DNA sequence: GCATCCGTGAGTCGAG
DNA sequence: TATAATGGGAGCTGTCACGGATGC
């Protein structure tokens, strides 16, 4: 529901 | 820029946009007074020759929107330029006379 | 209360058919002037001005005196529009 | 006595009987006389004209 | 004359400063008269202490102090200016490396000053902050709705300082915690804290059954750090749990005083609730590496002693007044501070990375741009900011003792029930159960009663008299409600000789609750009845004879009332009407004692006994927020010997220091033909002959004249097409002389705007070949005197570009203002009231020949229907206008106390020692009874009012001990067949005036997008015709008026401009068209990607645009 | 002749409670949680309150104004709501030309004597008057036919018979049973009340149902 | 009401009434194209069984259905009056959806068209009445005689 | 919003017909602004309407000839009287304007039951029905005199009250 | 024609297209010197049509 | 079937 | 245009009742 946390989370897994 | 959507108020029942009149289209009264002005122009016109309005009606625009030359209303009348201009003249001094008479047109001067 | 209220609402089935004729009726007489109204001399409604007795500018007011009168005929279907308004044009030109 | 009933049945009888117009009138009327009489009257209020029964 | 005072009760102590609410409160929000280093750690200087140090280079918080400000008061008001001091911070930039230190003392902005008076002057307006009420922070257990045998304990924390946290014990029987809409189990959070299994089973195990609810075996397997991971898994999940993020954020939510602030008031009720001491502000504490737990343990033992039936348990009335408090000015200026000092640090921060981290100053590292903006945010923007209600004194001084549930950090309306609407026991002495607003806001906006002070920690305390045996001490004691609750509270009008307590039964409250106690019992006593309620409500005699809900109208109402140029204190007062004024600050007072050197209509100069000489200016004719004139008369003559504390000159809406808020007429209660109808107002045309109630108001206008990219706006003389009748009242700069009369029309300033390019039709080509005049270059943009308006210049201010002192902002080249006073004599439709709630407008001025009045020829001034007073039930106007008849024939006034006053014996005494002045004066005149007088007394035995068989001078006399007299009617001349009330009332004139409010249009401006006609009268705005005004044109089936409505006469353009032709020229009203608002519906629709389609029968398309919007 | 007892008999102005109020007792106070107090105020306003009666009263005072306050929206959302739902009923005929009716029942059984009881006169005018009767009735001699507008007079007929024993309900037109489309017809409606006699075509009769209802709303307790 | 002393004709409260009734349920879809649950107006589903009883098919079985004024507001065949009265994104959608087309019969539809509404001197039954004066009615009554 | 609309604070009129309400000369001057010019231009008040209108701008260049123009321009005709909130269709009401002097709307007292009006400060806003049509519904259906009669309990609804009946009474 | 019904439905891209006189590829509103709308931008005289009658 | 969560509503006119 | 620099930050708490989808 937050695009922030959600895109941080995509970022994480490189 | 501010936002037309700015709260007057600590309801919420108003905005600033409320608040803002439009100046671009002509009023009631404006419209009103510009179509007056025409049908005195027409009224005014009509105690010339239908030849001598027609010059005046060409040479300012009021038919087709463009102003025509002197050699263009001269052309078309099949006159000279300056028999043209000599009619315009007297045409245009008519109506200054009933002007003068009537002072009907002094109003819309502003 | 408007004088004869009671009889005009008599006229009628529907009170607003009573509001239709008087305001059709009253469009007839502003746009003839008055000169193809139904009433007599002694019949029109007056108005006191400083200068004194004039006839009533008020359209409605004589809609519904004529009205009261019996003189006019109401009802739907009676005649084309465009030839009751050439025939009136006719008889009482503007 | 005429009271607040019997002066709405009363316009309301004469509703039915005589007609708006008329009805109309008598209401006019029936405002003028009672404003006029209720001034002379000698109707007001004074702290001893609420009455502390005995029985309290 | 004479001033005759009634009243047993004598009151230990004076009336508190009246604006101290917000004096004090701002006094020490700013500590500016406190030498830095003795500075206590509070308002601006907590915040300061808060913020710093900013850690990341490190920045340190020296000190602060404050300037003085750059200009004073009356010339802030003038200019546009807020009345401000500048604020600067002494700061150490300290680097820990090095060890390298600079400091630097670096200017963060101004902050806004009080005025004496307790108000602001923000942007060239004076505003109030209204004091806010709320819950006050602590940890309160309310019973649980779902389940009753089951509580909630809620821990609330100051607004905007932390989320709420709130413990349950769930059905399945373990502990949960809710934090910011999340739930989890206590344990966990327990167990971070450091708990373990013995600590809480010998802890918590005297309560059975709920203890091993609290058992969890996983979590007291894993340590505090397992367990800390875990708790930010549940959190915060999908953040990855990297152990210094999960210590940063529990930290961050519990134990940072920083983030989580409980008030210090919301830590004393929880030390005194829970029985512990805090170390804190805070939940927990981050002590040694680990956390350290505080608050969560005594507040899960209250819940569980409390759910388990522990005697000395209880549960929080949340609307008592000890767990709610006041947050006055200094608070919420304070917290707005402290947001923008956050926001600066935020700033350091990001500046202690960027550039050179080896040279930075103080000066570099901060922006006060942010403070700045939060300051200025608050005292522009905030709701709880108000433009200051100056009406007349009383409006100002009441308008800051307000208290509100909304604004910011409270109560919306849809918030607001029952309960917080309503007027708690605890409210006696504190909270005024009368003066609150009628509608929607009722017992959200509420006023400080009159002996109420707000304490330190914000809650209301009210004093009390120490009773010890029998006795009275004098010695006063200030309680809050909680402290209030353990006393048995005697009533302040129990029977007294000396300090002993004479009645053998006293009326005393405990807890609020009604009882009946003997001498011995009684703890305490109430100082007054004036402590039960709020200033306003105190200043309406006989209010134990007013009903409540008028009682409330008469004290909004004095709010409402205009100062007038004859203005007079009432001839009956409760005796505050003195306090009230000097208080306000409106009314000039001597210093010490001295002699007058000077008086002036301008000025008062006064000789002292130091043998200084002070000089006293006087402020004349000036204009309040309301427009109503704000002016002080001298009230003193040259080598007068004045004492300190005198009265040197009156302010507005004051006679000889006394409050003044209308007049003393003389009033008959009776009908009048019908123009008393309805709570409407009879007056006699002798009011306005003698100028009462004429009060003075000024109106402020203003223009501008900026550059323009056509040319520059210039304000001139010179306007184009203009007669000299027009210009005749204009000075050489285009500016209307003072001393003009200006009338609806009328120039104000002159004004020319380069005309916007246009061609011109071919119609103005053929008018200006006729005339031969040329078509100028400029336009009359004038500034004129709106409908309705006008007056006498009084005053111009101009501001031009270029001149010593003056900038204005970008683009504008001058401003100029008009101020434009008129008096206004009272007139049809303007509307009175007095102190009861008894309100009506003025329907008729009748000439003084038709006015009722008395055998000796004096008219009266107004007469009132009886038939408003039953159903009111508000009589205390009817003793006030009894009284007011023996004060007008004995020629004297009176102080009737409020709860002790004058009674009916008294009154009645009065009354025939007025009565042998109203009469004995007539029969030594050599004149007898008339004979109406005898038909009058004749009716009147009949009605039972005076004893048959006395003489006429007797029956008179008993009438006139009735407050009721006999009558003449000017038409007439005969009689009023009964005897009629008649006697002095005190009534003012409100603010509510029909030249302010009658307004009409035929055609005018028009909104942007809707095309419809704007609103209210200042924008020459339309009425609205609403949905419920359409219903009822539906109702009377009334088709063509309505459609005018939807057309014509508005979003119609095509035919609202041919509908006006029509009727110039006298032929009827077109067929209307489509109303724009439709067609902006389609539209807006279409933009919603949805098709909208106007059909015809045969289901073809019907263009409505004309062929505008379609290719 | 006493003028609050003048007032309040002619209707002029005033009730009994509220001169109870100025010359009795004011009488018993409720608390805010709506329990009442022990001890009632036995002042009047004539005599005058004290401080602590006064404080005691207010709690009601406020709470009836807050009352007031928040009832004034529901009713005026009701207004609208109804409004909404009504708005297309119009009279568009004289008759449906339907045979259906109801019959408004001039007794109702009453609980405590379990037996019939004649209803109060208002409550079967308000049922009866300006009604289009639906079959024909005879009571007390007299033929009220087919199709008859009931006046108030027919109606006091239809009571009197009642109390006679003749008849025990009126068969009679409404718009419930109106098989009109888009609104009702004039013979199912009725009287148009506010000119006593039949409605005429084309009253918009559904918003008048609804202002009708919605108008009385913040008097109800 | 008269719990309150307020004196007001059951045939209003009746015409609301009338309102809530206004709709039905399907039991059975018989021959038609209905389904088994579906909501739709009593009048719709009258002439739709008259019209499939006269054509010799299974007549739909209903259900009389009681709603609240604001479901049956909410439900009215009118999106007009339905998206001005409340839920106005819910109305749309399926109005949007469903093509639906407002027939301008009830009177906010017309009010929100700027149009003359049906009802009182708009209504169709006394809209179209003329007046003539007996001169000019003899008049054109003899033109009309010669032709 | 509306057009040829206006508002201010309302007063008894006791002598007032049930038909009639009192109208301030300076809102009927407003409200009625264009018939007043055609009525103007009609009489020779002003060599027409822009000359009428330019002298109806500043209100000293009123002269009397004007007001006796607008009594004219006003004959017969009617206007809508409202008071908010409007509960029920008689919260809208027709009434024969008397013009007067001073800035108060007169209301009939009979009428002050149906719109729930009183003397306290109420005001109430005017509105001028512009066609033929218009004036004739507001004349026969909207009318004051003509609905005398509760739509709702079919009950009289302008009535004997207060004063009238404390008169009647005594 | 006289209106006597309305109809409201889903816009395909299609219709949308059809309705458009343009296609706003810029976030632009108006100029910032000469007040003038942005050429593409939102007040485009090209898109949206001339600010002046006939002009 | 019955908890439960989400979404949607909550009087009018005036002024500001 | 090049030292190296690698996962955010502010939360908002005193309705209240209904219709309707969704969940064990
Ligand atoms: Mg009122
Ligand atoms: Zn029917």
């Amino acid at each position: 529901s937050d695009p922030v946390r959600q895109y941080l989370h995509e970022i994480g897994q490189v | 820029p501010v936002s037309l959507e700015t709260p007057i108020g600590d309801e919420k029942d108003s905005f600033y946009g409320d608040f803002i009149p439009d100046e671009h289209l002509p009023s009631p009264v404006d419209a009103a007074t510009q179509s007056l002005l025409s049908e005195e122009l027409e009224k005014a016109l009509s105690k010339l020759s239908e030849r001598e309005a027609m010059v005046l009606k060409l040479r300012k625009g009021l038919i087709d929107g463009r102003e025509h030359t002197l050699e263009e209303v001269g052309a078309f009348f099949g006159v000279t330029r300056e028999r043209i201009r000599q009619i315009e003249n007297k045409a245009l001094r008519k109506l200054k006379y009933h002007e003068s008479r009537t002072r009907k047109l002094r109003d819309f001067l502003d | 209360a408007e004088p004869g209220i009671d009889k005009l609402f008599g006229m009628v089935d529907s009170k607003y058919r009573l509001t239709v004729v008087v305001a059709k009726r009253a469009q007839q007489l502003l746009r003839h002037g008055f000169k193809n109204t139904v009433l007599e001399p002694e019949e029109r409604p007056k108005m006191q001005t400083l200068e004194g007795l004039f006839d009533d500018p008020n359209a409605v007011t004589w809609a519904m005196k004529e009205l009261l009168t019996g003189r006019l005929v109401f009802g739907e279907n009676l005649v084309p529009e465009d030839r009751l308004q050439k025939e009136m044009e006719r008889l009482y030109p503007v | 006595p005429q009271e607040k009933n019997s002066l709405k049945d009363l316009v309301y009888q004469a509703f039915l009987r005589l007609g708006m117009e008329k009805t109309a009138r008598l209401l006019d009327a029936l405002k003028y006389y009672g404003f006029t009489f209720s001034t002379t009257s000698g109707i007001t209020i004074g702290i001893d004209d609420a009455v502390i029964p005995e029985e309290k | 004359m004479e001033i005759k005072r009634f009243g047993r009760i004598r009151e230990v102590i004076p009336l508190p400063p009246l604006t101290e609410i917000q004096v004090e409160s701002y006094r020490r929000a700013l500590q500016a008269d406190v030498p830095p280093e003795k500075r206590e750690n509070v308002g601006i200087q907590a915040a300061f202490r808060e913020t710093f140090p900013i850690e990341e280079l490190v920045l340190d918080f020296l000190e602060y102090r404050l300037g003085e400000p750059p200009f004073p008061q009356d010339e802030c008001r003038e200019k546009d200016l807020t009345y401000q001091a500048p604020l600067y911070a002494r700061l150490q930039l300290i680097h820990k490396d090095t060890g390298l230190i600079k400091e630097d003392e670096v200017f963060l902005g101004h902050i806004p000053l009080m005025t004496e008076d307790g108000s602001f002057i923000i942007n060239g307006a004076d505003r109030v902050i209204v004091s806010q009420i709320h819950r006050s922070p602590g940890v309160y257990f309310t019973p649980d709705p779902a389940r009753p045998g089951r509580y909630i304990a809620s821990i609330i924390p100051l607004p905007k300082r932390g989320p709420w946290i709130d413990l349950e014990v769930e059905p399945n029987g373990v502990v949960s915690m809710k934090v910011n809409k999340r739930k989890f189990p206590l344990v966990l959070l327990l167990r971070v804290l450091g708990y373990d299994q013995e600590t809480l089973a010998r802890e918590l195990g005297a309560y059975g059954e709920l203890v091993q609810g609290l058992m969890d075996e996983s979590v007291f397997a894993m340590r505090p750090e397992e367990a800390l991971i875990r708790l930010f898994t549940l959190l915060r999940p999908g953040d990855p749990p990297k152990r210094d993020k999960a210590v940063a954020y529990v930290y961050g939510l519990i134990a940072d005083p920083r983030r989580y602030d409980l008030g210090e008031a919301g830590r004393y009720k929880a030390e005194e609730k829970l029985g512990i001491r805090l170390s804190g502000r805070t939940l927990a504490r981050f002590e040694d590496g680990e956390f350290k737990d505080e608050v969560f343990l005594p507040t899960l033992r209250y819940l569980f002693a409390l759910t388990a039936g522990v005697p000395g348990h209880e549960v929080d009335d949340i609307d008592h007044l000890g767990n709610r408090r006041i947050r006055t000015v200094g608070e919420l200026m304070t917290d707005q501070f402290r947001v923008g000092l956050a926001r600066l640090a935020r700033g350091v921060r990001e500046r202690m990375l960027m550039g050179s981290e080896d040279s930075l100053t103080p000066a570099k590292l901060v922006n006060s741009r942010p403070l700045e903006a939060a300051i200025r945010e608050f005292f522009s923007r905030s709701q709880l900011s108000q433009f200051k209600d100056e009406t007349n004194p009383l409006s100002s001084l009441r308008h800051k003792r307000r208290i509100s549930a909304l604004g910011p950090g409270g109560l919306t309306r849809e918030r607001a029930g029952f309960d917080v609407r309503d007027v708690h026991r605890t409210h006696y002495g504190r909270i005024c159960p009368v003066e609150t607003p009628e509608g929607a806001n009722i017992g959200l906006i509420t006023s400080l009663a009159a002996y109420a002070r707000v304490d330190e920690l914000g809650f209301i305390r009210t004093p009390y008299r120490r009773v010890v045996g029998g006795v009275v001490t004098d010695e006063v004691v200030y309680m809050t409600a909680t402290e209030e609750d353990r006393y048995t509270i005697a009533q302040a009008n129990t029977p007294l000789e000396g300090n002993r307590i004479a009645a053998e039964r006293v009326v005393a409250r405990r807890k609020g609750e009604p009882v009946i106690v003997s001498p011995e019992e009684v703890e305490f006593m109430d100082v007054s009845p004036k402590q039960v309620f709020s200033v306003n409500t105190n200043l309406i005699p006989f209010l134990e004879h007013d009903d409540a809900n008028r009682a409330l109208m008469g004290s909004n109402m004095q709010t409402q009332a205009v100062p007038l140029i004859r203005a007079q204190a009432p001839v009956v007062m409760t005796g505050l009407e003195e306090r009230v004024v000097r208080d306000s600050l409106a009314a000039l007072y001597a210093e010490e004692d001295g002699e007058v050197a000077k008086v002036d209509g301008n000025r008062i100069v006064v000789r002292y006994e130091d043998g200084r000489l002070v000089e006293y200016p006087l402020r004349r004719f000036y204009r309040s927020n309301q427009g109503t004139a704000l002016d002080q008369r001298p009230r003193v003559v040259v080598g007068q010997r004045v004492r300190k504390g005198d009265l040197l000159a009156d302010g507005p809406a004051s006679e000889n220091g006394f409050l003044a808020l209308g007049q003393n007429v003389l009033v008959a209660i009776m009908p009048f033909d019908g123009y008393n109808f309805e709570d409407a107002i009879v007056i006699s045309e002798e009011l306005l002959k003698r100028d009462f109630y004429t009060s003075i108001h000024i109106e402020r206008y203003e223009i501008e004249a900026r550059d323009t990219k056509l040319g520059p706006e210039r304000i001139t003389r010179d306007i184009p097409h203009l007669s000299e009748a027009a210009l005749r009242d204009l000075d050489e700069e285009g500016v209307v002389r003072i001393g003009a009369e200006v009338k609806p029309g009328d120039i104000l300033v002159g004004r020319t705007s380069f005309k916007g390019e246009s061609e011109p039709t071919p119609e103005e080509r053929l008018l200006r070949s006729i005339f031969g005049e040329k078509a100028r270059d400029v336009k009359d943009t004038s500034l004129r005197v709106p409908p309705g308006e006008g007056g006498i210049v009084v005053r111009t201010v101009r501001l031009r570009r270029g001149d010593p002192g003056v900038e204005l902002k970008p683009g504008v080249r001058e401003v100029v203002r008009v101020y434009v006073a008129q008096k206004r004599k009272l007139q049809v439709g303007d509307k009175l009231a007095n102190r009861h709630g008894n309100k009506g407008v003025v329907a008729k001025i009748l000439p003084v020949e038709d006015m009722p009045h008395l055998p000796d020829g004096t008219p009266v001034d107004v007469i009132l229907n009886p038939l408003g007073v039953p159903s009111r039930m508000n009589l205390g106007q009817i003793l006030e206008t009894h009284l007011g008849l023996a004060g007008y024939f004995l020629g004297q006034r009176y102080i009737s106390p409020i709860f002790d006053g004058a009674k009916e014996p008294e009154i009645k005494e009065l009354l025939a020692q007025a009565f042998e002045v109203y009469f004995g004066k007539r029969k030594g005149e050599g004149f007898g009874v008339d004979k109406r007088e005898v038909e009058v007394l004749r009716r009147a035995e009949k009605l039972g009012l005076v004893t048959p068989g006395k003489t006429p001078e007797e029956q008179l006399k008993e009438l006139f001990l009735q407050g009721k007299v006999v009558l003449y009617d000017g038409r007439t001349g005969e009689p009023i067949e009964g005897p009629i009330v008649v006697g002095q009332m005190f009534i003012m004139k409100l603010y509510h005036m029909v030249e302010d409010k009658m307004h009409a249009r035929s055609t005018g401006p028009y909104s942007l997008i809707t095309q419809q006609p704007l609103g209210g009268k200042a924008q020459f705005g339309g009425q609205r015709f609403g949905e419920m005004e359409v219903w009822a044109l539906e109702a009377y089936g009334a088709a063509h008026t309505l459609q005018e409505m939807l057309t014509l006469k508005s979003d119609d353009i095509e035919g609202r401009n041919a509908a006006y032709e029509a009727i110039i020229k006298g032929e009827d009203v077109p067929e209307p068209s489509v109303p724009e608002s439709f067609r902006v519906l389609v539209k807006e629709l279409q933009a919603l990607a949805l098709d909208v389609q106007t059909l015809d029968e045969k289901d073809n398309p019907v263009d409505i645009f004309e062929g505008l919007a379609s290719k | 002749f006493n003028p609050l007892y003048v007032m309040a008999q002619s209707g002029a102005r005033g009730n009994p409670q509220q001169i109870r109020q100025l010359c009795g007792l004011r009488g018993l106070m409720q608390k805010p949680s709506g329990e009442t107090f022990e001890v009632p105020v036995r002042s009047s306003f004539r005599e005058g309150l004290t401080v602590l009666e006064y404080f005691i009263s207010s709690h009601g005072a406020r709470k009836g104004g807050a009352d007031t306050a928040l009832r004034t929206a529901d009713s005026g959302y009701l207004t609208r709501k109804l409004v909404d739902v009504t708005h297309e009923i119009v009279v568009r005929e004289a008759d449906c030309g339907t045979t259906n009716y109801i019959s408004v029942p001039l007794f109702q059984p009453d609980e405590v004597t379990r037996s019939l009881r004649l209803r109060k006169r208002a409550d079967i005018e308000a049922g009866l008057y300006g009604r289009v009767l639906a079959r024909e009735v005879e009571v007390l001699g007299v033929r009220l036919e087919e199709g008859r507008y009931l006046s108030m007079d027919d109606v006091h007929l239809l009571i009197k018979a009642a109390e006679a024993g003749e008849i025990q309900e009126v068969p009679v037109r409404s718009p419930l049973t109106c098989q009109t489309r888009y609104g009702v017809c004039q013979k199912c409606y009725g009287y148009d009340l506010s000119m006593a006699r039949p409605v005429s075509i084309g009253e918009a009769v559904g918003i008048v149902a609804a202002q009708s209802i919605g108008e009385p709303g913040t008097q109800l307790t | 009401y008269r719990a309150q002393g307020v004196k007001l004709h059951d045939k209003h409260i009746e015409i609301v009434v009338r309102q809530m009734m206004k709709y039905v349920e399907v039991t059975d879809p018989g021959d038609s194209r209905l389904l088994e649950g579906q909501v739709l107006e009593k009048w719709d589903v009258e002439a739709l069984n008259e019209r499939l009883i006269a054509e010799g098919k299974t007549p739909v079985a209903w259900k009389p259905l009681l709603m609240g004024v604001t479901k049956s507001a909410l439900s009215t065949k009118s999106w007009l009056s339905a998206a001005s009265f409340q839920n106005t994104t819910h109305v749309l959608t399926e109005a949007a959806i469903a093509g639906k087309k407002d027939e301008l019969i009830g009177l906010k539809e017309n009010v929100i068209l700027g149009r003359l509404i049906p009802a009182g001197t708009g209504s169709d039954f006394v809209r179209f009445t003329q007046v003539v004066d007996q001169k000019t009615l003899k008049a054109i009554e003899e033109a009309r005689k010669e032709a | 919003r509306v057009d040829y609309s206006g508002r201010s604070v309302i007063v008894v009129g006791p002598q007032l017909k049930l038909h009639q309400c009192g109208l301030p000369k300076r809102m009927a001057l407003e409200l009625f602004k264009p018939f007043l010019l055609k009525k103007m231009e009609e009489k020779g008040i002003a060599p027409n309407v822009k000359a009428a209108r330019r002298m109806l701008e500043r209100q000293r260049d009123i002269k009397d000839e004007v007001w006796d123009a607008l009594e004219e321009v006003i004959h017969g005709k009617v206007v809508l009287l409202n008071r908010a909130p409007t509960l029920h269709r008689l919260g809208i009401q027709a009434f024969q304007p008397v013009l007067v002097e001073g800035q108060s709307i007169q209301l009939h007292p009979l009428v002050c039951e149906a719109f729930n009006a009183d003397f306290d400060g109420d005001q109430m806003a005017v509105h001028v029905p512009l066609s033929s049509f218009a004036q004739a519904e507001a004349r026969i259906q909207m009318l004051s005199a003509h609905n005398l009669l509760s739509p709702a309990s079919g009950e009289p609804l302008a009535k004997p009250s207060r004063d009238i009946i404390l008169g009647l009474y005594y | 024609k006289e209106v006597r019904k309305v109809r409201i439905a889903l816009a395909s891209p299609e219709k949308i297209r059809s309705w458009s006189y343009g296609e706003v590829e810029k976030p632009e509103t108006i100029n910032y010197r000469t007040l003038k709308p942005e050429r593409d931008g939102l007040f485009d005289e090209r898109i949206f049509g001339p600010i002046k009658d006939y002009e």
